[PDB]
């Protein structure tokens, strides 16, 4: 019971790289979940699916720590998203 | 008789206002131990109790504190 | 989910923790070990007034049977 | 004195932010209904105090005679009360 | 048919029991207490919201968002300049003027299309005859300043470039609906 | 008597509302709504619009309500072009009609909750008002102000996927109307804030020209979906909620009740739909398509004069009205020969509706026309035209 | 959903309705994205005969 | 690092974090663009996490979204709201009915666009400007204001 | 030492007063379908103080029509009583305790509805007045119930001081006995802090009246006065009515269980806000005066009577 929930949520925690790479997406991303790369775009984007969760979060893109130049790590803002993996994030078409 | 069905139903708090109004105008009234309020109270020692002089005309006054003499709260106690 | 909500209810509790065991050692310290007198009573103080006569200056000291 | 303390630093405290927050950032409405209630309020704070003895009156040795002034206090009030919901008071 | 709601169809005599049941309502605040728990009760459920920026709100192929010229592979801009964009525009937004290009071809000297004065309708996607002008996918194109907003033609060509891979995705699948 | 006006920013004012009320103490004597904050000319500027071209305009009338407006102006047009729409397009409009009842009562009972102070009921409906507003995107492409009901048929086809997911929607929707049912329908606190304020008599209702679920709450029978069947109203089977004694209290109830009717006929629509094209055939009233319009001479010809100029209705005038949510929609379409139209005038349930205030906010205090104004649903769109 | 047993629990009594069975939030049961293409049909007036416009 | 150009960076970046984190937004509720946030405020999209205010008066209010028409006469009072509000304050201008005239852009009861009634600083566009393109559009004023460097001015001033 | 002391009950306090802002925007939001502030800090642990410092920074604003003293003597007054009315609680040691305790806390609460009749006269606007009115009557009758439901506990409990409670409930909660009264005893703490049961001082939708010209750091002092005090009045319901258990041995299983108990009873009136609609400014007033002051008197007489005829009179000290 609890400690499956706990043992999930050390899962999540461990994933994401080392302490590094959670406090990466604790702090910028303000969520520590797993799912599946599903790629990642020339510009450096991420994009990951759970499809266990609710239909409004299976998809999510962690964006790059810097793009076209600017530094995206904390600035990091939804057209950074490229034309053609946007379609995918917004459930447009159901194929990565 | 009615109304005051009506009443416990509807405003059910005046209802419940009164009952204890009169409840506590009458517990004090009959109960077993009303009586016991102004002793216990009156019992619990505040001031000093001053000693009278022994003129030796008294057989009621305990000539000491633990003398068989004297006022006890045997009562309070195993009350 | 509700856990966290939780993050803010513990320092919220753990700051009004503090409160409670802090007044309550800063006094076990001051007093010398021993809980401050209470003087609600005027009698309390001056047999607290009295214990500090008897010793130091400070009521906490407190001489026994061997004085 | 001890409390004396407490409260100047209390008022320090809400002082200190004022002052940071100024210095930082660098006709006729009336209802005899309010004025009734503030008055009422009173009738019944006068009350709260002949009410208030009652802790210490409760060890008095009498106690008979506490518990029949104190019972006959309420209920006179709260008869004040009752006419004060008869007549249109307490209805706004 | 019809259905009355807070009628009382009889007149229910109150029975101590009865009057019980209520007067404990009223004194226990017995349903103010139901209340609370149903509040209590999502409070366990899973929040709805999205993270917005990792996550997006989903958008179906239709979703009309920001104006865009599309161009033929080969790479001629597809508007001939018909103007009957313009002509259905309910909002006088897209100004259109022509001449025949040296080619000797239709087009359009310039386009412009008052974002601000366009209330995203979707007629100009509607009637287009070789539907050069689309309704683009993007709906983020907040401007800090009221000029970016009016579009010519080097923006909307712009945007078709950018986006022209989504935008035929999305004509692909709804043009047999259409 | 301290006159004082509910301001428009303040949120209980919908926006744009200066209620000059007399206070006479904290009892509100008179109130003098002074609308007119939000006139944008919607009918002066469809007169220099075609048909097609003004149906937009129906869509912010009243904004909460959008497709069921659109089938008021879609209605009329059709009317005064002697034309119908196919079978399968009525039904569309007929299951897009009651989404939107559902839409705009969620509306409507939650933010007068809002305005009451319970805030809960409004966060727990509106997540189920995007689920629904995706229905309205994935249709039409617009979360609201969808363009989707075209003056004769509907726009485009549902897509593959929709009805499925009206049918999950409308599943799992009745437990949600039963859940703000538990925390906003007995709460002592709702009852006393709604019972006994504003109660409208019904020949009063009748006069003051209110037609609405104001008219229904006072225990009126009047449905313009049942008695005047328009579209498909005569094919679904529905139980008009009409209330007793008129209160907030009543009306609300009536309008939790239609939601629950609303699924009763989104139910049917679902189930009964029928295979057809979803736009009447005549290329002279509705566009050509697509395909047919780049390989065929007639249809480009047809598709350019529609777009371009217009349907051209012929000369007349008529007074068509649907039951709107929030009561009876009409539009006076006079029409030339013209493609553009003549008059339009947008018969808003709501001017009536704002005009009862002064009356049903009688002996009234300052937070009773908080709900006054909640439980006539006034949009000030429909309202200021 | 995905929610511990006793939580579910609790949710479904403090509701007092089996909230689980109807849960708000969308999983796997929504229409898949990109559902199949669709072939329209064609209405009435579409015949190449007896299908004369001043008729209709 | 040590000069007193870094502390007065630092500090205004703390300055311009405080201002950013929490925005309490005042909408007038023109029109139907407030019922698109309605949306941003409601669960889907919820605007608190990003530190947003669901319900904010005038002098409580940093930021202002003037969503709808801004007819002829509600003009003179958005004005004096924007006049009464905080100092430190901006302006989110939504929908294509505020942000330029829109459908009605011709009225003669409709102002063409808030920008001649109160300084805008982000423009979100589209007729019903989607709930996240005005999480968007927020997020993008979250952006100018990391972006300002009031104290360094002041130091270089 | 004593200064010490005196720090660690203000700021531990204040620290709490701005987490309470967080944890009623992460509650509200979970019971509502929301996450709440999460992205700002970890999970929006740095959230109060950002808007804190937010509120500073904001330019305060002195209408023109206001005084310029009764304005900032306002929120100066609210955050001072509020905040000192911490000082004589038992937890379970008071840093001050006085022999009169109860009576301190009830007549500092009292001097606090001035702080909303001040502000409202400074402000000098019709919504700023009406609201304080209505304000103060709200505040003062919910003091009259108030004060009588203490008067009845301490006649149970010997004497005013609130040290003395911690011996009452050796054995039992005093909600147990008087439980009729916690009821009416939280409901008027709902009032008296005019939280959501009972916002009409500063209804939102009515008269958006308290803090219409009060911006930046003055709506921040009372601001922060009404949350210290959410928590003050939830406290004094977890010592007079639900009594934390005491061991002299070990005083913070006092303080542990203090804390779990406000932190629930704090959690209720978050919850209860949530829950209900506002009620209407008579409703409210028909509460005290027709509901629940006839069964607060009466149940105070029982009060009077319970101790004499079932020979409990209550040790004085
Ligand atoms: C406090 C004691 C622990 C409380 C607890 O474990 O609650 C969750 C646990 C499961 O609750 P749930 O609603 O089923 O959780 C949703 C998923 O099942 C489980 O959610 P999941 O599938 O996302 O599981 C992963 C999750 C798993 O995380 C947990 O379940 C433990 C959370 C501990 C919070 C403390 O870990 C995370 O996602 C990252 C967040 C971890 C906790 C963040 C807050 C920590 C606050 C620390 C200071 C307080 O609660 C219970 O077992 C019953 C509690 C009954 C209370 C009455
Ligand atoms: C209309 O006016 C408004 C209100 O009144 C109804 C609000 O409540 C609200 C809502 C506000 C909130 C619930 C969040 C505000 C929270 C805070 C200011 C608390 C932040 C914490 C602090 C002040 C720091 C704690 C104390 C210190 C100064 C230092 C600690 C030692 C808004 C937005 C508003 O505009
Ligand atoms: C004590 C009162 C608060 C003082 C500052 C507390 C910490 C502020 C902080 O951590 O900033 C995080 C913020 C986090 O927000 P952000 O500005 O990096 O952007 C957030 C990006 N997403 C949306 C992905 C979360 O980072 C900064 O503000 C950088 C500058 C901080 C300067 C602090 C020292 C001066
Ligand atoms: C674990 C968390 C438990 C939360 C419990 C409340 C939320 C769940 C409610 C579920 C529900 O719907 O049932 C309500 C139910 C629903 O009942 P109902 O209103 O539908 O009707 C039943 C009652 N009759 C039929 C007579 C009308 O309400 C009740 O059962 C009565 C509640 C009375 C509450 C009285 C006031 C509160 C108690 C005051 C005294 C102090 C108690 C302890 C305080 C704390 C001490 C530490
Ligand atoms: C000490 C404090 C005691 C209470 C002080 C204040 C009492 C005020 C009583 C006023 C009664 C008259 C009244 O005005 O109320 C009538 C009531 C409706 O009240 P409401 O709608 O609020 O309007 C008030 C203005 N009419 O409608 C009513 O008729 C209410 C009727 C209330 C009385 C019902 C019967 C009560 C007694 C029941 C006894 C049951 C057995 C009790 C046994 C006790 C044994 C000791
Ligand atoms: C801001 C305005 C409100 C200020 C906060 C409210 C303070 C309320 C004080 C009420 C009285 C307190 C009291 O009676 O305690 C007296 C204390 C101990 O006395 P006692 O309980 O009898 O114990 C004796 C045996 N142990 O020992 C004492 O004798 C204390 C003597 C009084 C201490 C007062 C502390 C300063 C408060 C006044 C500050 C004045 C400046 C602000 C003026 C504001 C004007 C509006
Ligand atoms: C011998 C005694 C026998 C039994 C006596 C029972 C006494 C009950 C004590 C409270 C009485 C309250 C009451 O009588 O109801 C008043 C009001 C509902 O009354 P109403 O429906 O307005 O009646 C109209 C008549 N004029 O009540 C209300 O308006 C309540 C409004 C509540 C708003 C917040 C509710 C929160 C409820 C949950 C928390 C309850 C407290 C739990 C914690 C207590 C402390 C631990
Ligand atoms: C549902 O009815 C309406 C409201 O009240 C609940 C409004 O608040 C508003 C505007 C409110 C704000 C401040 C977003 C509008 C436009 C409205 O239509
Ligand atoms: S219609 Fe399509 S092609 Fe004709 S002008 Fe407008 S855009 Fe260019
Ligand atoms: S912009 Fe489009 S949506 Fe926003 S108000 Fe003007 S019309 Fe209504």
């Amino acid at each position: 019971e609890l400690v499956e929930v706990l043992k999930r949520g050390v899962q999540q925690v461990t994933g994401h790289g080392g302490l590094r790479g959670l406090l990466r997406v604790f702090f910028r991303a303000n969520d520590i979940r797993i799912g599946t790369l599903v790629g990642e775009d020339k510009y450096g984007n991420k994009y990951y699916e759970d499809n266990k969760q609710f239909f409004g979060r299976h998809r999510w893109v962690i964006y790059t720590t810097e793009m076209n130049g600017k530094n995206t790590f904390w600035d990091v803002d939804g057209s950074m998203v490229p034309p053609e993996w946007h379609r995918w994030l917004h459930c447009m078409t159901d194929d990565p | 008789s009615a109304f005051l069905k009506n009443a416990w139903a509807k405003e059910p708090v005046l209802v419940v206002s009164f009952s204890v109004w009169g409840l506590a105008i009458i517990m004090p009234m009959i109960s077993p131990y009303t009586k016991y309020a102004s002793m216990i109270n009156k019992a619990t020692p505040y001031n000093y109790p001053v000693p009278v002089r022994d003129d030796g005309n008294m057989p009621d006054v305990p000539s000491h504190p633990q003398d068989p003499l004297g006022p006890s709260l045997d009562w309070l106690k195993n009350l | 989910m509700w856990f966290e909500i939780l993050p803010g209810l513990a320092i919220m509790g753990v700051c009004l923790v503090i409160p409670g065991v802090s007044t309550a050692y800063i006094h076990k310290f001051t007093n010398g070990g021993k809980e401050k007198r209470v003087a609600r009573v005027q009698y309390q103080w001056y047999l607290m007034e009295r214990d500090r006569r008897i010793s130091g200056v400070n009521r906490y000291y407190v001489s026994k049977g061997l004085e | 004195m001890n409390l004396y303390t407490v409260i100047f630093i209390n008022i320090l405290l809400s002082l200190t932010l004022i002052l940071v927050a100024f210095w930082l950032p660098q006709r006729l409405p009336f209802s005899m209904k309010f004025f009734l209630v503030a008055i009422t309020f009173l009738l019944f704070d006068l009350e709260i105090a002949l009410l208030l003895p009652l802790p210490w009156a409760i060890q008095t040795i009498k106690t008979s005679t506490m518990m029949i002034m104190a019972f006959i206090l309420v209920t006179i009030l709260s008869l004040g009360l009752a006419y004060e919901w008869t007549q249109k008071g307490l209805e706004w | 048919t019809y259905k009355y709601v807070n009628k009382k169809e009889q007149e229910s005599e109150v029975d101590m029991k009865s009057a019980t049941d209520n007067a404990a309502r009223i004194l226990m605040w017995t349903e103010l207490i139901r209340g609370l728990g149903m509040t209590l009760s999502y409070l366990f459920r899973e929040p709805a919201t999205i993270n917005y920026p990792f996550e997006k709100g989903p958008l179906s192929p239709r979703f009309r968002g920001e104006h865009a010229l599309r161009r033929y592979p080969s790479g001629e801009e597809r508007c001939i300049a018909c103007k009957l964009c313009e002509a259905i525009c309910p909002a006088q937004a897209i100004t259109i003027e022509a001449e025949p290009r040296a080619d000797g071809s239709r087009r359009t000297t310039r386009y412009d299309i008052d974002m601000t004065k366009c209330i995203y309708c979707g007629f100009c996607q509607e009637a287009c005859p070789v539907d050069a002008i689309v309704e683009g996918p993007n709906f983020e194109f907040s401007t800090e300043t009221h000029e970016e907003l009016l579009y010519n033609k080097e923006k909307l060509l712009n945007n078709g470039d950018k986006w022209e891979a989504e935008i035929a995705a999305n004509i692909q699948a709804d043009y047999l609906y259409r | 008597n301290m006159t004082l006006n509910f301001g428009p920013q303040h949120p209980a004012a919908h926006g744009v509302l200066r209620l000059v009320l007399e206070l006479s103490g904290e009892m509100v004597r008179k109130c003098d709504p002074h609308i007119g904050l939000l006139h944008r000319g919607t009918e002066k500027l469809i007169e220099y619009k075609t048909y097609l071209q003004a149906l937009p305009y129906f869509d912010r009338l009243d904004y909460v309500s959008m497709m069921c407006n659109e089938q008021a102006y879609s209605i009329a047009v059709e009317k005064l072009l002697n034309i119908q729409p196919p079978p399968r397009a009525q039904w569309i409009r007929v299951l897009f009609g009651e989404i939107t009842r559902i839409l705009n009562h969620i509306m409507a009972v939650t933010t007068h909750a809002l305005d009451i102070g319970a805030m809960t009921p409004f966060f727990w409906m509106f997540e189920e008002r995007e689920k629904m507003f995706e229905f309205y995107e994935r249709v039409s492409g617009a979360r609201m102000h969808a363009a989707y009901i075209r003056p004769g048929g509907v726009h485009q086809d549902l897509p593959l996927g929709l009805l499925d997911d009206i049918y999950e929607f409308s599943k799992n929707f009745s437990l949600r109307i039963d859940e703000v049912e538990e925390m906003l329908t007995n709460n002592r606190i709702w009852r006393n804030r709604t019972v006994d304020i504003g109660v409208v008599t019904a020949e009063d209702a009748l006069n003051y020209g209110f037609s609405g679920v104001m008219l229904r709450g006072s225990g009126i029978q009047w449905d313009l979906r049942k008695t005047q069947p328009y579209d498909v109203y005569d094919q679904v089977e529905f139980d008009v909620p009409i209330g007793s004694r008129g209160d907030c209290y009543d009306r609300y109830l009536c309008r939790v009740e239609e939601m629950r009717q609303s699924l009763r006929i989104i139910e049917q629509c679902l189930n009964k739909m029928p295979p057809g094209e979803i736009k009447v055939d005549d290329a002279k009233v509705s566009p050509p398509k697509r395909a047919e319009m780049k390989t065929s001479m007639e249809s480009l010809i047809h598709h350019f004069k529609l777009y371009t100029e217009g349907y051209q209705v012929p000369p007349g005038a008529t007074y068509t009205a649907i039951e709107a949510p929030k009561g009876e929609f009409g539009v006076y379409l006079v029409s030339d020969g013209s493609s553009r139209p003549y008059r339009c005038k947008i018969k808003a349930p709501g001017f009536a509706h704002l005009a009862g205030l002064d009356k049903m906010s009688k002996g009234h205090m300052l937070a009773d026309v908080v709900a006054i104004i909640g439980t006539q649903d006034i949009v000030f769109g429909e309202i200021d035209r | 959903a995905s929610a511990t047993r006793v939580i579910q629990k609790l949710r479904n009594w403090a509701s007092g309705q089996d909230l689980q069975a109807k849960l708000q939030l969308r999983y796997q049961e929504i229409a898949k994205r990109t559902q199949p293409p669709p072939k329209l049909p064609v209405g009435p007036s579409h015949k190449l005969s007896n299908n004369y416009y001043c008729t209709r | 690092r040590s000069r007193a150009e870094y502390v007065v960076t630092k500090l205004d970046d703390l300055i311009n974090w405080a201002r950013r984190s929490s925005l309490w937004p005042m909408t007038f509720g023109l029109a139907c663009c407030a019922v698109e946030m309605m949306h941003m405020a409601a669960p889907r999209y919820d605007m608190d996490r990003f530190g947003v205010v669901f319900r904010a008066s005038p002098r409580q209010a940093d930021v202002m979204i003037v969503a709808g028409t801004l007819t002829n006469k509600m003009a003179p009072a958005l004005r004096k709201v924007y006049d009464q509000m905080p100092e430190p304050r901006y302006v989110v201008s939504m929908g294509s009915c505020a942000n330029g005239g829109g459908y009605y852009h011709y009225s003669y009861s409709v102002v063409r666009g808030c920008d001649r009634i109160v300084p805008v600083d982000i423009y979100v566009p589209g007729c019903p400007p989607t709930a996240e393109a005005l999480l968007y559009g927020i997020l993008q004023l979250q952006r100018k204001i990391k972006r300002e460097q009031k104290l360094k001015i002041w130091y270089r001033r | 030492m004593f200064f010490i002391n005196i720090l660690t009950l203000l700021v531990p306090i204040l620290i709490a007063m701005a987490f309470l802002t967080l944890v009623e925007r992460k509650i509200l939001g979970y019971m509502q379908l929301r996450k709440g502030p999460n992205i700002v800090g970890p999970y929006g642990i740095l959230q109060p103080f950002a808007d804190a410092m937010k509120l500073f920074m904001k330019e305060p604003m002195r209408p023109l029509t206001t005084s310029m003293s009764l304005f900032i003597i306002a929120p100066t007054l609210s955050l001072t009583l509020a905040l000192s009315l911490w000082v004589p609680l038992p937890m379970p040691h008071p840093l001050i305790n006085l022999n009169l305790g109860i009576l301190f806390i009830l007549a500092t609460s009292s001097l606090s509805v001035y702080s909303i009749l001040w502000s409202g006269w400074a402000s000098n606007s019709k919504y700023s007045l009406f609201g304080a009115l209505r304000a103060v009557a709200q505040t003062i009758s919910y003091e009259v119930t108030m004060a009588i439901i203490l008067l009845s506990v301490l006649l149970m409990n010997g004497s005013y001081s609130l040290q003395t409670l911690i011996t009452t409930q050796e054995h039992m909660w005093l909600l147990l006995p008087a439980w009729p009264m916690a009821m009416m005893w939280f409901i008027s703490t709902l009032a008296e802090t005019n939280r959501a049961p009972f916002d009409l001082t500063e209804g939102e939708s009515e008269l958006v009246g308290f803090n219409v010209e009060y911006a930046a750091g003055p709506f921040a002092l009372f601001f922060m006065a009404e949350y210290t005090n959410i928590i003050l009045m939830n406290a004094l319901t977890t010592i007079i009515f639900l009594g934390p258990l005491y061991y002299i041995n070990l005083p913070e299983l006092y303080s542990t269980n203090f804390m779990m108990e406000a932190l629930l009873l704090s959690s209720t009136f978050l919850w209860i806000r949530a829950s209900y609609p506002r009620f209407r400014y008579d409703q409210l007033m028909h509460l005290l005066w027709k509901n629940f002051l006839p069964l607060t008197l009466a149940l105070c007489m029982w009060h009077i009577s319970l101790p004499i005829f079932t020979a409990g009179v209550p040790p004085y000290m």
